[PDB]
């Protein structure tokens, strides 16, 4: 039964609650002229470099690590907006214990399509202070930001500064200063008590690092964000794993995901999934390879879905029980199917990915250790 | 004299049935056992709806009808000149010792602030392993709240048993804190010369399994588990979760491989 977490979560509940109290000091606060600034301009350029302050909590692990219910005691304990990246994220996090829409609604989503980088921009100093940051990443949403801006100068942000986003994965490093700006462009859009009250906007972020730049990457790597945010003292990691109780699959998912040496061992252990089952979920590497089953799947109803899918579109998606990626074109990428299905006597694979020339990213897994190391990170089994 | 607060529902979505409820002012156990008879003059009432509950009005208070809706469960007629669906056979709902004692708990007595302000663990009433007299018609049978309130108001449960209730929460908490607060200050203080990362992932993964294995947990519940509700008497006993660890955390001599040989064996075990 797990209960090593009703004792994980205390902890994490303390730095949430002294991160929602503290009050920003006088200058330290958006005024509302410089949100009708923003709307006044015409091409990102016009844009005055300026701290937009915010403090961020990090709860990252493996897929069914726990996490779910740090949501579900914190939500119940902390005043929160939960939301999530997108409606998989949203239908989960959803009511077990005692709505939730994604934080793309919460700041408002016309605003869809959207010709994101189009307008350009160069940093300044190398170790950018945040000002640089958000200045770039402002600029990203230029024709997204512009209209969200225009119309609300023409409310669940203002209910509570504490903001659950599970799967964090999902959303590009361009969505943390978003959630930031419009946060910050409600509250002293309708003054709020929470804008009187000089409290900066305490997001939680929740999903996995390696296993779908995101959000998580755009905090975890960037250094600047890391002196700003504390995430030393702002970092909560679930060792565990709930839906895999076989010895040398997990042995895999961990060599896997935090980053060591591949073993010849592993490689023979994996020489017994290759397999050149109407049920395997076909994951593939295209999004041509999938219709792909135009031919063969389809109309082989016609003689005799998400059964479809891509391995980097099933990040976050909930299987039951083959990869056929395309060779050449592939070890942070199997990584993604092969967790999906709870347990080994479901997974099938078509060329041994630990054998075959692949690609491995290798800088999350650094940091996850580095963090792991760290004597202030919270971590629960 | 007693401040009284009582968590209520109604057919026709707010007859009143006050499906869990009293303190007095101070100035810990014998006190509630004395008032839960089987004990106060006037009977001020702040009547609530889902700290998590919030009031909604307040009686003065005929002390004799009131103490009859508390007792026998009935409701009180709106006698009182002075929500969700009837989901709450969902939730809170796995039986007696769950449904009246942690209803009552989380919705209504950790107003006394204890470590157990914070979730709905519903998981330390069943370490509350206080003796079950069973009783007939308890079928629970119920789908439109008197048919759950007179349940409620009249099990021996909530007697020297609800007044044992709080003070065995915190009393269970403690006991878990201290052996996990000292498990983890023994995990933290040996991540600090370090290891090749190879096996630094199997000492984390191997610590976190002896300390926090489902036989190991066990034990600990074993040695938290509380028969009588009486302070004085009740049946707890020193955890060995943190004497049978330092079992493992003998790491000293890594002052002056062998988690993987740990590793195999507890592997074979398992
Ligand atoms: C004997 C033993 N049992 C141990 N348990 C309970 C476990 O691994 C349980 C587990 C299994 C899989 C994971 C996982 C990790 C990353 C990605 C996916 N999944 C985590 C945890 S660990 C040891 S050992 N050899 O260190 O003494």
């Amino acid at each position: 039964l797990n209960f090593t977490s009703m004792h994980g979560v205390q902890p994490i509940l303390k730095r949430i609650r002294e991160l929602s109290q503290q009050q920003l000091d006088g200058a330290q606060v958006p005024h509302l002229q410089w949100f009708r600034d923003v709307a006044a301009l015409e091409s990102p350029a016009g844009l005055p470099l300026r701290e937009f302050p915010f403090a961020v909590y990090l709860i990252t692990g493996n897929a069914g690590s726990g996490k779910s219910t740090c949501v579900q005691t914190i939500n119940e304990v902390l005043d929160c907006v939960v939301t999530g990246a997108t409606r998989i994220a949203a239908q989960n996090m959803y009511s077990g214990a005692f709505p939730i829409n994604t934080i793309f609604h919460e700041f408002g989503f016309n605003h869809v399509q959207a010709q994101l980088g189009q307008y350009p921009y160069t940093l300044t100093s190398n170790p950018a202070s945040l000002e640089d940051l958000q200045r770039r990443d402002l600029t990203y949403y230029w024709e997204v930001i512009l209209d969200l801006t225009k119309r609300a100068l023409a409310p669940a942000f203002t209910r509570s500064n504490v903001i659950v986003i599970d799967e964090a994965g999902l959303l590009g490093r361009h969505l943390l200063t978003a959630v930031v700006y419009c946060w910050w462009m409600i509250n002293a859009l309708y003054h709020t008590p929470q804008y009187a009250a000089r409290l900066r906007p305490v997001l939680v972020c929740v999903g996995s690092p390696t296993q779908t730049e995101n959000v998580l990457t755009y905090l975890i790597c960037n250094r600047t964000l890391r002196e700003y945010a504390r995430l030393s003292y702002s970092w909560a990691i679930f060792i565990n794993n709930k839906r895999c109780v076989e010895h040398e699959f997990g042995n895999l998912m961990k060599v896997l995901e935090y980053g060591l040496p591949i073993t010849e061992e592993h490689m023979q252990f994996v020489d017994r999934f290759v397999v050149p089952l109407p049920g395997w979920t076909r994951l593939f590497s295209s999004h041509k390879e999938v219709s792909a089953y135009m031919a063969k799947l389809h109309a082989y109803l016609k003689v005799t879905s998400k059964l479809a899918m891509t391995i980097t579109r099933s990040q976050g998606l909930s299987l039951d029980k083959a990869i056929c990626f395309t060779p050449g074109n592939l070890l942070n990428s199997a990584y993604v199917a092969m967790s999906r299905t709870t347990s080994s006597e479901f997974l099938r694979m078509n060329l041994n990915p630990l054998r075959e020339r692949h690609e491995r990213d290798d800088v999350i897994s650094e940091h996850i250790l580095s963090a792991l190391r760290d004597p202030n990170v919270v971590i629960v089994y | 004299p007693v401040e009284v607060t009582a968590l209520y529902a109604t057919d026709g979505c707010v007859p009143v049935y006050i499906f869990s409820y009293a303190y007095t002012h101070d100035g810990r156990f014998e006190e509630s056992r004395a008032l839960y008879q089987a004990n106060g003059d006037s009977f001020r009432v702040t009547f609530c709806l889902l700290g998590r509950t919030r009031p909604m009005f307040v009686c003065r208070f005929d002390v004799a009808a009131l103490q009859d809706a508390l007792a026998h469960g009935t409701p009180l007629q709106p006698h009182i000149a002075t929500a969700q669906s009837p989901w709450f056979l969902s939730k809170f709902g796995p039986d007696e010792k769950s449904l009246v004692l942690t209803t009552r708990y989380y919705l209504l007595q950790a107003q006394r602030l204890g470590g157990g302000g914070a979730q709905a663990i519903k998981d330390i009433c069943a370490t509350y392993a206080i003796p079950h007299a069973p009783r007939p018609d308890t079928v629970s049978a119920a789908s439109l709240f008197a048919a759950i309130t007179r349940f409620c108001c009249t099990s021996q449960y909530a007697g020297a048993a609800a007044a044992g209730f709080p003070l065995y929460v915190e009393r269970r908490i403690a006991a878990d804190v201290r052996e996990t607060s000292a498990l983890e200050k023994f995990i933290t203080h040996d991540r600090s010369l370090r290891v090749s990362d190879r096996e630094f992932i199997t000492y984390i993964y191997l610590a976190h399994f002896e300390c926090f294995s489902p036989p190991r947990l066990a034990t600990h519940l074993r040695a938290v588990t509380t028969h009588d509700p009486n302070p004085a008497a009740s049946t707890e006993q020193p955890s060995p979760l943190g004497r049978e660890a330092v079992q493992f955390f003998c790491h000293v001599r890594a002052q002056l491989s062998f988690f993987e040989r740990k590793a195999s064996r507890n592997a074979l075990e398992h």
